């Protein structure tokens, strides 16, 4: 005996329609909820699909979700197993790009470009079976930065080096295969989803400019690490060697309300924990060896 | 169900007939195998068979050494695995005298063109490398079948002996005149920066600290000579961004008890080395610091 | 069918043939049980008085929750079973206009 | 030695009446730190209560319960005491203690107990002139307001008057969460936390320089042009009354530093997960984990 998940569904099913699912007996399966049962509606990443929420709602609910391997395939049952930490699990490589060995793969929300190419394998009445792509973990580093960047370029279109230099960024090179990366900007107006995120590094970016010129001076007279005086001359913000305009000193706050000044800190490290969702990404496999063909590849759980 | 199906005590697998031995017994066949006992029937450890070229069979013929994946621009080979050692070159932790000693061991129609691929590239070789585990059972060939240890203890064969970590001397530090009984091993990289190239050095630091918060406070006073010199090159070199003054990493943990110094002797070369004992193996992510 | 007079339409065979399908709905029962329950209905200590009255209600709290768990069962089939019948079921006044 | 002990046997020394032998039967599957692992420990070791100093610092007792191993609570008899490591992975449950709503999927960290608005506090357990103290498993968006707070204090007290910092305390010393109110116990400006900002003043001045030209920019870029209630909201909390620099190969560089300083500063407040709840009892008197 084992422990498993039963997951029923509920429309008729043809009898070749369970032999694509035969193509899936080891693969990655999000789930919303662990339970003892799961109706299909439940199953896959399908029931968290929104219109105007952009990738980034996705990834913030799918890293809360509970990862779950397909294990037997049956008639009208479907067995679920949770993977236990430190042992080995194969996964089907379903995602785009070929495994290695050793790399820490991870999971990563689709994005599927734009012409028409690998078609969802259960179209089973409006519902569709979208999975979880699984990427190495560098490159999960790697389409994080990119789409970002495309945000902050969401606003600005209308010239031509912002025009081309989105067409770089939507088009990922690596090895073997490459692909493209859809742009989160649709009809000029941004997702409400990158915007909310924008504006959390944009936040970061020049709240922390003049809240931190206090806190700067007075540390720094201990002269302990000594590296606190440079710090104080980091501020500054340029490039080449300005001369005698004469502020060597960074600009410092003034005027601020006693009771405000506290508010501006809690208005801080509120936008962090908003932003924080993009800022790791936790290992879910560590593969090891690797099938010929790259079809799937043995991997030890992680998380 | 009936009462007896829970108040059952837990099935004991060596009670119970090997699967091999229930197809035989129920025909009462007799095969030359002896199915009776399997091998390696019982192993907490996780393996993996790795396939490497024969110029990097030196020192890792000894079982315990840590081998780390290292990906290069050339699209094939795709990935070789550096030994642990054979990084040591590279670093500037290890003493001069070191540093020419083993070095002529490493000299091969291959190891000795590895170097050539850390130089080449801008990005820092913490992006290159992927720790792996731990040497077993080394095959020695001209194709060396080394064996790596994702999780658990090393040992060899039918629990004949337990092998250990080798940790080189130069390497290794200590963040505590007295260590506890406990002490997680981490495997960390130093950037030190300076004018032509970035010349790291690696370090691996046994610690009875297991939060990651308060482990990274303590690096942040040892490593604060480089934690200037990073600060130092922002300041001097805008649009050049270097990153990260290190990159801590879970890689273990021991009984410290168990600890002793030792020596390899490959060639006839000694080579005085850390040696922990029952080392539990336990590798994560890298974890970067500034 | 039925026949008809000269001078209008007639009624040609009508053949007709239909197919019905399957719904399925699967229930489940968790059921908890303290481990020190279990460790005392599985090893037995010394005879002392009061350790076989505690191994005794061991013994019975497992029939406590395996005849709960039956019931519970039974419950749940009535349920499922009336939860299918209120899919199935118009409301009045549609099969009042039929 | 062996490697420290799956299971761990605490024995009371201190005579105990028959009333509190039975409020450990209503203690079982709590979170208990313990300081040195060992196969059996004297119970003036057990708890956190040997911590205390006469500072009462808040700030160095959340550090100190960090490095300490959690063991849970199991079994009592009449005596023993079975302590149990959590080893990963495993689906323990834990029986809470602290008043909290909790429920189900939030992620948990360790803390020292915040005492309630009453202020009066009955203690879980007494013991001849000591006290059992369990810190409270709080739900991590909880953790993350109480721990970044501190260093809020910290800041303010860098530099404005004595006399107006005290008075911002008890503005800072409440923290509403699932409506239910809570309050430091003595929180303190210290050398402890006097490190809490200079890991955070170097921190906030590193993602100044490596901030875009464009990103610090892209706030006001969205107000020339656009209005929201985040937007507008925003533009009073901070601002004063085509990029120049179209360098995609920089941009994709530059912010894989950036994001090393957000994680760093992140990490000030961010703690490591003790427990990740999958479904709170409806009584609220116990709860499902993993992680460890």
């Amino acid at each position: 005996m084992e422990a498993n998940i039963f997951c029923t569904f509920d429309h008729k099913l043809s009898i070749a329609d369970v032999g694509k699912l035969t193509k899936l007996v080891a693969a990655v399966v999000p789930i919303p909820q662990r339970l003892h049962l799961i109706k299909h509606y439940q199953l896959g990443l399908h029931q968290f699909v929104d219109h105007t929420r952009g990738y980034v709602r996705l990834r913030g609910l799918l890293r809360n979700m509970t990862l779950t391997l397909m294990r037997r395939v049956e008639g009208n049952q479907i067995l679920l197993h949770v993977p236990t930490h430190g042992l080995l699990y194969t996964v089907l490589n379903t995602g785009p790009v070929t495994w290695e060995k050793g790399d820490a793969l991870c999971v990563l929300p689709p994005l599927f470009h734009g012409p028409l190419a690998r078609e969802n394998l259960l179209t089973l009445g409006q519902w569709e079976l979208v999975l979880p792509w699984i990427v190495p973990m560098p490159l999960a580093l790697e389409i994080n930065q990119r789409l970002l960047i495309m945000g902050l370029f969401s606003l600005d279109r209308s010239y031509e080096e912002v025009k081309a230099a989105v067409q770089q960024l939507q088009t990922i090179t690596f090895r073997d295969a490459t692909f493209t990366i859809p742009d989160p900007v649709i009809d000029q107006h941004l997702l409400i989803d990158m915007k909310t995120a924008c504006l959390s590094m944009s936040m970061v970016a020049n709240l922390a400019s003049e809240l931190t010129m206090t806190y700067v001076r007075k540390l720094a007279l201990e002269d302990s690490s000594m590296l606190l005086v440079k710090c104080q001359e980091l501020l500054m913000r340029l490039d080449r060697e300005r001369s005698v305009g004469e502020p060597r000193t960074p600009a410092r706050p003034q005027h601020v309300s006693p009771d405000d000044e506290i508010a501006r800190l809690s208005a801080l490290f509120v936008m962090l924990r908003q932003l924080d969702d993009l800022i790791r990404e936790q290992v879910v496999f560590t593969v090891c060896d690797v099938s010929p063909d790259n079809k799937s590849a043995t991997c030890i759980f992680k998380g | 169900m009936d009462a007896r199906a829970v108040a059952k005590r837990p099935r004991d697998p060596a009670d119970e007939d090997n699967e091999l031995v229930t197809a035989l017994k129920a025909k009462r066949e007799v095969n030359t195998i002896s199915v009776r006992y399997l091998y390696h029937a019982d192993h907490q450890a996780l393996t993996a068979r790795f396939f490497v070229p024969e110029g990097l069979v030196e020192f890792e013929a000894q079982p315990g050494a840590l081998l780390i994946r290292m990906e290069t621009g050339c699209d094939s080979p795709r990935h070789l695995y550096i030994s642990l050692y054979l990084l040591g070159i590279r670093a500037s932790n290890v003493s001069a005298s070191t540093r020419c000693l083993l070095e002529s061991v490493y000299t091969a129609s291959a190891a000795r063109a590895a170097l050539q691929w850390l130089d080449l590239g801008p990005h820092l070789l913490h992006r290159r490398l992927e720790t792996l585990g731990c040497v077993k059972t080394v095959s020695l060939g001209i194709t060396s079948l080394l064996t790596c240890v994702m999780r658990g203890y090393l040992y060899n064969t039918l629990k004949t002996e337990v092998f250990a970590l080798m940790i080189p001397k130069d390497m290794y530090l200590t963040w505590e005149e007295t260590r506890g009984r406990l002490q997680y091993v981490y495997l960390i990289i130093v950037y030190d920066y300076d004018g032509p190239e970035t010349r790291p050095g690696i370090y691996v630091l046994t610690s009875s600290i297991a939060h990651w918060q308060t482990l990274v406070d303590v690096a942040r006073g040892k490593f604060a000579r480089e934690r200037c010199s990073f600060v130092n090159r922002r300041i001097t070199r805008p649009r050049q961004i270097p990153l990260c003054t290190g990159v801590i990493q879970k890689l273990g943990w021991c009984l410290a008890d168990d600890i002793h110094t030792s020596f390899l002797v490959h060639k006839e070369l000694k080579l005085s080395v850390v040696r922990l004992d029952n080392f539990s193996v336990e590798l994560g992510d890298f974890r970067e610091f500034v | 069918r039925v026949a008809s007079g000269a001078g209008l339409p007639t009624s040609r065979q009508t053949t007709i043939m239909v197919t019905k399908y399957s719904e399925k709905s699967p229930i489940t029962i968790p059921f908890e049980l303290s481990a020190a329950c279990l460790t005392y209905l599985r090893e037995t200590f010394e005879g002392t008085i009061l350790d076989k009255i505690l191994n005794v209600e061991a013994m019975h709290t497992v029939l406590r929750a395996l005849k709960n768990t039956a019931d519970a069962m039974e419950r749940g089939l009535i349920h499922s079973f009336l939860q299918t019948l209120l899919r199935k079921a118009p409301p009045y006044f549609v099969v009042q206009t039929l």
